[PDB]
């Protein structure tokens, strides 16, 4: 009963935010990845769409391959 | 990378390198599709920089131009 | 294989929180100093590999062996 009261049961934090902070704070731990970058912007743009509607939120799945020293 | 390694090894406002420098340590020094080896490099000036600091001085910035790459 | 474990240990970004499968919290080893040993490079996997620092010890010539018989 102790595991199981402590497991988050419907508790968020909020997921609708300004696009262009997140793209300043994105720009300035790394430089280039624009390919990663815009998917997390995109989701973004999803999550501001949508807000008033009633649908199925998914959020996504990802795997980043590359060589050893890339930033992943 | 340079700012990070310059400052972890407290010579921050006593060495600089030039862009020139810069280009000749990854062409010359460096086969790597990530970039940790860059790191390795610049971080080894650093070090060979207090080392030369410790037993001598000197003021202002010493900048370490691309003919001073063999010597660090 | 335990080669694809050592790379939890041995990243010199991500060892402060490095967690074993016996205590469940994160443990500091990032002040240890590791030192590790080969006589070739062939048969360490490309990506512990670019984690490490390589010096190499090349050899002894004839005035080298001579110096270390009589000192040593």
């Amino acid at each position: 009963l102790d595991w199981l009261t402590e497991v988050p049961w419907s508790k968020a934090d909020p997921e609708v935010l300004d696009i262009n902070h997140t793209r300043q704070v994105l720009d300035e731990d790394h430089y280039g990845l624009k390919d990663v970058k815009e998917r997390i912007l995109e989701y973004l743009a999803v999550r501001q769409l949508t807000q008033g509607l009633d649908v199925r939120n998914k959020a996504p799945i990802l795997v980043l391959v590359g060589p050893p020293g890339v930033g992943k | 990378l340079w700012p990070k390694q310059v400052r972890e090894s407290g010579m921050e406002g006593r060495i600089e390198v030039t862009d020139a420098a810069i280009l000749r340590v990854i062409s010359e020094y460096t086969r790597e599709a990530g970039v940790r080896g860059l790191e390795r490099e610049l971080g080894k000036i650093a070090r060979k920089g207090a080392k030369f600091w410790l037993e001598g001085a000197w003021e202002g910035l010493r900048t370490i131009d691309a003919s001073d790459i063999p010597t660090y | 294989d335990p080669a694809s474990a050592m790379l939890e240990v041995l990243d010199p970004e991500q060892n402060n929180t490095f967690t074993d499968h016996y205590l469940d919290v994160p443990y500091d080893l990032s002040k240890v100093f590791f030192i590790t040993t080969a006589n070739t490079l062939q048969t360490i996997p490309r990506p512990l590999l670019d984690r490490m620092e390589v010096i190499e010890i090349p050899g002894y010539t004839n005035m080298e062996k001579q110096a270390i018989a009589r000192q040593y």
